[PDB]
């Protein structure tokens, strides 16, 4: 599972 | 000259990866905080390296010359 988090 | 955002690959002590979409001007403390939260460990227990150099809280991807899909390594402090 690829994990991409959007950071503000 | 470059895009406004970048994807960074964070590789942990166990070789697992979390990727982050980061604005080029965001302080990398924000990435440290998010990564430590996802791992469930204190942020102060970790050190974050780019090209072998410690990433300071106020360092930004722009300042460090980071490029798309560059690696950040996480070691125990």
């Amino acid at each position: 599972e690829e994990r991409i988090i959007s950071l503000d | 000259k470059e895009g406004e955002y970048i994807k960074l690959k964070v590789i942990g002590q166990d070789s697992s990866e979390i990727h982050f979409k980061v604005k080029m001007t965001t302080h990398l403390k924000k990435l440290k905080e998010s990564y430590a939260q996802r791992q469930g460990v204190p942020m102060n227990s970790l050190r974050f390296l780019f090209e072998g150099q410690r990433i300071a809280d106020n360092h930004t991807p722009k300042e460090l010359g980071m490029e798309e899909e560059d690696v950040i390594e996480v070691y125990q402090e």
